[PDB]
RNA sequence: GACACGGUCCAGACUCCUACGGGAGGCAGCAGUGGGGAAUAUUGCACAAUGGGCGCAAGCCUGAUGCAGCCAUGCCGCGUG
RNA sequence: CCCGCAGAAGAAGCACCGGCUAACUCCGUGCCAGCAGCCGCGGUAAUACGGAGGGUGCAAGCGUUAAUCGGAAUUACUGGGC
């Protein structure tokens, strides 16, 4: 199936997760259909902590995709913020 | 690494003062500047074009206390920027923290300023920065810690810097022992003894 | 700000120094006065060279600050970091047997040891020594063996004096075997006590009385007056009295039950080392003191490593090595040189530098001897004569075997018949040996080792001769024929 | 192949193992390889102090 | 420098480019060639002369002629 | 969904076990050994995080992966006043 | 990541110096021993070989070799000739 999962980027002790729509059968950093946004658990308070394109999330879920736990909590938090 | 050896020998080779001493005594009272170092320093050989370009580059590099690779990186960055490369690199070299803090009058020599900096004795914008090669931005504020505010060498520095010529783009208050770097200079505010063309043609081979 | 201070600067001195450099290394005011200072103290010249201790004496005469530097410091720093215990609990004894006959080699232990399956091997000779940390009558005893034949005299030496007690087998029919009487003095000179037994008393043709009377004639005190000798009698097959040799060895162990350190850095010796495919470098070590662990840094001679795995004689892995207990270990960079001392070291980075520094000097010295000889004797070799030279390249299973075979072949050389071994090493017959023997006029000899495909291809293409032997005797016989056939 | 040997005096023998390097000498025709001093059996040249690294000789001990 | 060995001998025959085959006092045949000093001084060597050759430990096969004698 | 790295059958070579009657094997997966070469490492810790398989879930598995050890191999910053 | 302790205290080598190409003088040998990328040094006046003093360039690195492109318009389409 297609799902939205977190892909790790950046450097040691410096994580940067892309939010990715991809087949579950590929690797963590493997092929994917579309990049949707990003999250950074290290960034300082003067910089944006996260960004997601909610419309595409809705579109793909309607198509039939599934959401992981961390991504789901992320959408929950952003919806709380806005 | 740094050059830890004798200092006046550099001036003797280059044939002109490099301000590598405090200034309590005139440079001529310390050394025979006109003669080059070494036993054969009396003679004046021919210097070819490549020789004079190399001498100019070496003069700049010694005056600002920079090693070779760092200078190469500076030149590359200046080439990448817009405008006349000589202006840009002159701005780049003067953007170092050591040159600024010396030029603000908090030290006797660039070596003394660097030794102060490496020992976490200064802040910019209230943030302690010990790295010598840090590059400063306009409207940044430089100050000394209260912990090392008691240093007598800093005190005498505040006085001996007086007899020197003071810059135009800088503002300094001995009352609060701090400074503001209003804006970056162009080529004009610096010495005409620096010929940038030779450096440009040298590296651009 | 100018006082009248005399020269008082610090000066570093090397091991060997001379006047010419000493003139400016100290920078004393009396430029010739300095020169006269040596010429006055002792016989000395313009070009004379003094030593670091004499240099310290000189610096004392001058009175300036003296600094002494010597190259051995690297070993001293490693020694200092070694952990040193101060608690001395009792230790087991170490005993070696010198029986130079298959019966005297084997049967004595065979009876005490669990079974005789070890004697199931072919060769009828102790081709290599074994170690057994057996427990007998509440007594923990380490037994060591001996080949005691041909050139294995040096192999016996390595074990001649490392042990604590010496046990041996006497043959009444033979009196005292030649090789045996060669081996005897290694312990009498070692001053270590000697206990002897009369074995193979199963056959009723023996002269025990003649033997015990000859005990004085051997050159050793008879026990009748409380001498070094022992009139204990054992039997190889019947085995009556072996339990009494057990009592005697226990008694002597109680006589010399010294206490050794039981916690910390472990120091020991390498008795035997060989090569195996999965194992690689195998180090069989007797650990007189300390306790080995996994991860501990080990240094033996100019080879080093970390003990990746430690095992027993049964092939079973153990967590540690007890003191006075043999153990087979892995983790070394190569073949540990035979008999070299083995120590655990503290830190990691310094061991590599120590080993490489040891290797450099050894290489320097060996090249120095070889080229000294070559340069001195090239023009002396201008004359020629009648000589029969045979070149051999040797591969053997264990280090001691290489030593023994090379020793035998080199002692077999004669003024007109010379056996000049090109070069030998432990392990399989590989392409280096194949192309080496193919290059020169030599032969590949495999003693209890085999060839490999890489060398095999070059050999079949080359028609090089590979000679296979498993017994030392037949090898000597065939090589003797080989050299003797060259004559005339 | 043929290899020129640098330095004053050499320690080679009819059975010597050495390490070779690139570079050629004009005078001797066809010699296309120098020989690396200070490697394997080839020792360094005795008693010289300038350009030590080229011939592979240690630092003079103080 | 290092000391070289000196020996006396005779020229058997001449080869092109001032190279010669030479028999020494000990009876070994060695190829020899002319020193530069002779190439300045226009001294000439032909078969039958008595000459001095120095040799080197590194190579005894080749030697050098350094003095011509009557 | 394969004509299937850690599945099956046949043939070949090679290695190993045997009562000789017959049997077993496939590191170009992670460490590691031998050999070749001028030349290239630790038989390490943990599923705390990402991702994957199974389950309702708790949870289990993961030498992927996260982190560590060795190496002046390189880029880069600092000191030896 | 921060604070305290003591002490200049625990820490600089490599290559080059005849022209190309930045930087010279003496001693030791005497077309020898040797250097060398090329031209080429060395036969008793060697800034070119070895040692020393001085100098030049890099720097926790410095050199040699291996290899690709550039210099080469020396495969020339841009850009060569008979
Ligand atoms: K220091
Ligand atoms: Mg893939
Ligand atoms: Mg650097
Ligand atoms: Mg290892
Ligand atoms: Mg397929
Ligand atoms: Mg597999
Ligand atoms: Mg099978
Ligand atoms: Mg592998
Ligand atoms: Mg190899
Ligand atoms: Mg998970
Ligand atoms: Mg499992
Ligand atoms: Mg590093
Ligand atoms: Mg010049
Ligand atoms: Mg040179
Ligand atoms: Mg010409
Ligand atoms: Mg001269
Ligand atoms: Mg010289
Ligand atoms: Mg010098
Ligand atoms: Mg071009
Ligand atoms: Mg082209
Ligand atoms: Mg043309």
């Amino acid at each position: 199936m297609v799902t939205i999962r977190l892909a790790r980027h950046g450097a040691k002790k410096r994580p940067f997760y892309q939010v990715v729509v991809a087949d579950s059968r590929n690797a963590r950093n493997g092929r994917f259909i579309e990049r949707v946004g990003f999250f950074n658990p290290i960034a300082s308070e003067k910089e944006e902590g996260t960004r997601l394109d909610l419309d595409r999330i809705a579109h793909w879920v309607g198509q039939g995709a599934t959401i992981s736990d961390r991504v789901a909590a992320l959408i929950k938090e952003v919806n709380k913020a806005a | 690494a740094r050059y830890l050896g004798p200092k006046l020998k550099l001036s003797r080779r280059e044939g002109t003062d490099l301000f590598l001493k405090s200034g309590v005594r005139a440079i001529d009272t310390k050394c025979k500047i006109e003669q080059a170092p070494g036993q054969h320093g009396a003679r004046k050989p021919r210097l070819s074009d490549y020789g004079v370009q190399l001498r100019e580059k070496q003069k700049v590099r010694r005056i600002y206390g920079v090693l070779e690779r760092q200078f190469r990186n500076y030149y590359k960055e200046a080439a990448r920027l817009k405008g006349n490369t000589g202006e840009n690199l002159l701005a780049l070299l003067e953007g170092r923290l050591d040159n600024v803090v010396y030029r603000m009058g908090f030290g006797a020599t660039r070596a003394e300023a660097r030794q102060l900096v490496s020992h976490k004795a200064i802040m910019v914008n209230g943030r302690v920065v010990n790295i010598a090669s840090y590059q400063v931005s306009p409207n940044d504020v430089v100050s000394i810690r209260e912990k090392a505010k008691k240093q007598s060498r800093v005190k005498a520095a505040l006085e001996l810097a007086e007899q020197r010529e003071k810059p135009t783009w800088l503002e300094v208050d001995a009352g609060k022992m701090e400074g503001t770097f209003k804006r970056k200079p162009e080529r004009s505010d610096l010495s005409a003894d620096i010929n940038e063309h030779l450096i440009v043609e040298l590296y651009s081979k | 700000q100018k006082p009248a201070q005399a020269v008082n600067r610090d000066v570093v001195i090397g091991e060997t120094i001379t006047v010419g450099e000493l003139a400016n290394k100290m920078a004393v005011k009396g430029s010739q006065v300095i020169k006269a200072m040596m010429k006055l103290g002792a016989m000395a010249t313009i070009n004379q060279v003094i030593d670091q201790e004499t240099a310290q004496l000189v610096a004392e005469e001058m009175g300036h600050k003296v600094i002494l530097r010597r190259e051995n410091e690297l070993e001293e720093a490693v020694m200092s970091d070694r952990d040193t215990g101060a608690a001395a609990e009792p230790r087991a004894p170490v005993v070696t047997i010198m029986g130079h006959v298959d019966h005297g080699k084997t049967s004595l232990l065979d009876y005490i040891r669990s079974t005789k399956v070890a004697s199931g091997e072919a060769g009828g000779i102790t081709q290599h020594i074994g170690a057994y940390h057996v427990e007998t009558e509440n007594g923990m005893i380490t037994f060591l063996d001996t080949p005691g034949h041909a050139a294995f005299t040096s192999m016996r030496a390595r074990g001649a004096q490392a042990t604590d007690i010496v046990v041996l087998v006497v043959a009444a029919d033979d009196g005292v075997m030649p090789q045996t009487i060669e081996a005897i003095q290694h312990a009498k000179a070692a001053q270590v006590p000697v206990v002897v037994a009369v074995n193979k008393i199963d056959k009723p043709e023996a002269d025990p009385d003649r033997v015990k009377n000859e005990l004085s004639q051997y050159g050793i005190l008879p026990e009748e007056w409380g001498g070094e000798s022992q009139f204990v009698h054992v039997s190889a097959k019947a085995g009556t009295g072996i339990d009494e040799l057990l009592d005697a060895i226990l008694l002597q162990a109680e006589v010399l039950e010294l206490k050794a350190v039981r916690k910390g850095m472990a120091s020991g010796a390498v008795i035997e080392s060989f090569l195996d495919k999965g194992r690689g470098p195998v180090a069989t070590v007797l650990v007189r003191e300390g306790t080995l662990h996994k991860g501990d840094i080990v240094l033996c001679g100019f080879e080093y490593g970390r003990v990746r795995a430690m095992r027993n004689e049964l092939g079973q892995e153990v967590l540690e090595a007890g003191p006075s207990i043999p153990v087979e270990i892995l983790g070394l960079s190569g073949v540990p040189a035979a008999g070299d001392e083995v120590t655990v070291v503290r830190d990691e980075k310094k061991a590599r530098e120590v080993a490489l520094y040891r290797q450099g000097k050894f290489r320097e010295v060996k090249l120095a001897r070889q080229q000294k000889s070559k340069l001195e004797n090239m023009f002396a070799n201008m004359t020629e004569g009648e000589v029969h030279e045979v070149n051999i390249v040797l591969k053997a299973d264990v280090q001691g075997s290489v030593e023994a075979i090379s020793d035998s072949l080199l002692k077999l050389s004669t003024d007109e018949v010379k056996v000049k071994i090109i070069g030998s090493g432990v392990g399989g017959i590989t392409e280096t040996d194949a192309t080496l023997a193919a290059a020169s006029n030599a032969i590949l000899v495999g003693f209890n080792v085999r060839a490999d495909a890489s060398a095999r291809k070059v050999i079949e293409a080359e028609s090089l001769d590979l000679r296979y032997y498993s017994v030392i005797y037949n090898l000597i016989d065939e090589v003797k024929a080989a050299m003797s056939g060259m004559l005339s | 192949v043929t290899s020129y040997i640098g330095g004053e005096g050499h320690n080679l023998q009819e059975h010597s193992v050495i390490l070779i390097r690139g570079g050629r000498v004009k005078d001797l025709p066809g010699v296309r390889y120098h020989t690396v001093r200070g490697a394997l059996d080839c020792s360094g040249v005795k008693d010289r102090k300038q350009a030590r690294s080229k011939y592979g000789v240690k630092r003079p001990k103080a | 420098k290092e000391d070289n060995i000196e020996m006396q001998g005779t020229v058997l025959e001449t080869l092109p480019n001032t190279m010669f085959r030479v028999e020494l006092e000990n009876g070994h045949v060695v190829t020899a060639h002319i020193s530069g000093k002779m190439r300045k001084n226009y001294i000439r060597i032909l078969t039958g002369d008595k000459v001095t050759v120095e040799l080197t430990p590194y190579d005894l096969s080749k030697g050098r002629i350094v003095f011509r004698s009557r």
